[PDB]
C-alpha cells in the first residue's frame, strides 16, 4: 500500500519534471508548438493529431537534412482526422500563426510505385536510392499523411544520382540528396548553402521523446489513481 | 496563461523567421544577379514574380499561393547547377531555380477552360510578354481557382465530379490533394512585379 503511495509521489515528479522540459523546449523553439483553440463544446481533442514533425521518428540518421527537404514546410502541417475538423480549426480555432492541415480522411497522393524504385535501383544502386518513407517510422493510423508527405519523393546519396533519378523519363519523381539539393521532375533545382547547424527534425525528435514518456507517465497515474480511489 | 506567453514567445518566432527569411531571400537574389550583370554565369533571368503582372485585386491571392514567384528562372537545370554550387562555395544561400527550356512541354496546355461556378482561373489574370515565361508560370499556377471566399474554396474544390486547386482573395488555399491552408493574422502580398 505505501509502496503504492511512493509510486505516485514518484509518478507525479515525474510529470513534473517532463512537463516542465517540455515547456523549456518550447519555449526555446516556438515552433515546435502547435495550439488551438477548442473549435466546439465537447472537442475531441483526438480529432487533431499534430504536427507532422512530431509523429515521426528518422530511422537513417545519415538521411535527416533530406527527410527534412523532402517534407520542407511540410514538418509544420497539421495532420488531423477530417476536411471537417480542419475547416473548424480555419475558421474557429484561433490559429495564431498559418497552418496547412492534412485531413486523413481526404488526403490523397501517388505513392512510388515498387516498380519505379526498382528502376531507380538499377539506374544508381539500390544503396544510393530510398522511397523517402521507407526512412521514418510512424503510427499506422497516419499512413496516408506520411504517405502525402515522404511517399512521392526519393532520398539518393548525391546530386548525380538524384539528377539521374529525376529526370528518368521511366521514372520522372521528385529526388532529394543526403545534402539537400531538391530535383523535381518538373524542371527546377533547389538548393545552395545550408547551415550545419542540427536540423530542426532533431530538436522535433528530442520534444517527442519527453512527450512519449510523459503520456505514458500521466496514463500510469491515472490508472494507479483509479484502483487507490479504489481501495475505499 | 502559459499558453498566453508561449502564444507571445510564438508570434516573436515568427517575426523573427520572417525577417530572417526575407534577408536571407533578397541576399541570394542580389548576388545571383550579380552574377548575371558580370557575365560570369550565363542564361539568368530573375524571379519569376518579377516577369508578370496582375490586378491587385488579386495581389494577396497569388502571393499567397503561388511559392515559385520567388523562384529563379535560369535557362536550363545545368545554369541552375552552376547557380546552386556558386551559392555553396560562397557560403551565401539556398534559392530554388526553373529550368526554362523544361517549361516548353507547356505550350500547347494552356488553353482557356470552363469553371466551377465561373470562378476566375489565376493563371489567365497574369499579364506577360514572352511566350516562356507564360509557359513558366502555368507550370507555377496551372488550373489555379479563386475563390472569394473559404466556403465558395471548399465548394469548387471538393465538391465537384473533380478536385480543384484553388485560393480565396484572402490567400487560402485548398489543394487538390486535400491540404486545406489559413490562420493567423499575417497577410502574404507584393510577391508579384508590378500591378499593370
Amino acid at each position: 500500500m505505501e509502496s503504492l503511495l511512493e509510486k505516485r509521489r514518484q509518478l507525479s515528479r515525474d510529470i513534473g519534471r517532463l512537463k516542465e522540459t517540455y515547456e523549456a523546449l518550447l519555449a526555446r523553439f516556438p515552433n515546435l508548438r502547435f495550439a488551438y483553440k477548442d473549435p466546439e463544446k465537447n472537442w475531441n481533442r483526438n480529432c487533431v493529431k499534430g504536427l507532422v514533425a512530431s509523429l515521426i521518428s528518422v530511422k537513417d540518421t545519415s538521411a535527416t537534412t533530406a527527410l527534412e527537404l523532402v517534407a520542407g514546410e511540410r514538418l509544420y502541417n497539421v495532420v488531423v482526422d477530417t476536411e471537417v475538423t480542419g475547416k473548424k480549426l480555419l475558421e474557429r480555432g484561433e490559429l495564431k500563426r498559418r497552418y496547412t492541415i492534412i485531413p486523413l480522411n481526404k488526403i490523397s497522393a501517388r505513392c512510388i510505385a515498387p516498380e519505379t524504385l526498382r528502376v531507380a535501383q538499377n539506374l544508381v544502386g539500390p544503396d544510393n536510392v530510398h522511397v523517402a518513407l521507407s526512412l521514418v517510422e510512424y503510427k499506422p493510423e497516419l499512413q496516408k499523411a506520411m504517405e502525402f508527405v515522404f511517399g512521392t519523393t526519393f532520398v539518393c546519396d548525391n546530386m548525380d544520382n538524384a539528377k539521374k533519378v529525376a529526370f528518368d523519363k521511366r521514372i520522372m519523381t521528385r529526388t532529394v540528396t543526403l545534402g539537400g539539393d531538391v530535383f523535381d521532375p518538373h524542371g527546377t533545382l533547389s538548393g545552395g548553402a545550408r547551415s550545419q547547424a542540427a536540423s530542426i527534425l532533431t530538436k522535433f525528435q528530442e520534444l517527442k521523446d519527453v512527450q512519449d514518456e510523459l503520456r505514458i507517465k500521466e496514463n500510469e497515474l491515472r490508472a494507479l489513481e483509479e484502483e487507490l480511489a479504489g481501495l475505499k | 496563461f502559459k499558453s498566453l506567453v508561449h502564444d507571445l514567445f510564438q508570434k516573436v518566432e515568427e517575426a523573427k523567421s520572417s525577417l530572417a527569411m526575407n534577408r536571407s531571400r533578397g541576399k541570394v537574389l542580389d548576388a545571383i544577379i550579380q552574377e548575371k550583370k558580370s557575365g560570369r554565369i550565363p542564361g539568368i533571368y530573375g524571379r519569376l514574380g518579377d516577369l508578370g503582372a496582375i490586378d491587385e485585386k488579386y495581389d494577396v491571392a497569388i502571393s499567397s499561393c503561388c511559392h515559385a514567384l520567388d523562384y529563379i528562372v535560369v535557362d536550363s537545370i545545368d545554369i541552375a547547377q552552376e547557380c546552386v554550387n556558386f551559392l555553396k562555395r560562397q557560403n551565401i544561400g539556398v534559392a530554388t531555380f526553373i529550368g526554362l527550356d523544361k517549361m516548353a512541354v507547356w505550350a500547347k496546355k494552356m488553353t482557356e477552360i470552363q469553371t466551377p461556378e465561373n470562378t476566375p482561373r489565376l493563371f489567365d489574370l497574369v499579364k506577360v510578354k514572352d511566350e516562356k515565361i507564360r509557359q513558366a508560370f502555368y507550370f507555377a499556377l496551372r488550373d489555379t481557382l479563386v475563390a472569394d471566399n473559404l466556403d465558395q474554396a471548399t465548394r469548387v474544390a471538393y465538391q465537384k465530379d473533380r478536385r480543384w486547386r484553388v485560393v480565396t482573395l484572402q490567400g487560402q488555399i485548398i489543394e487538390q490533394s486535400g491540404t486545406m491552408t489559413g490562420g493567423g493574422s499575417k497577410v502574404m502580398k507584393g510577391r508579384m512585379g508590378s500591378s499593370l
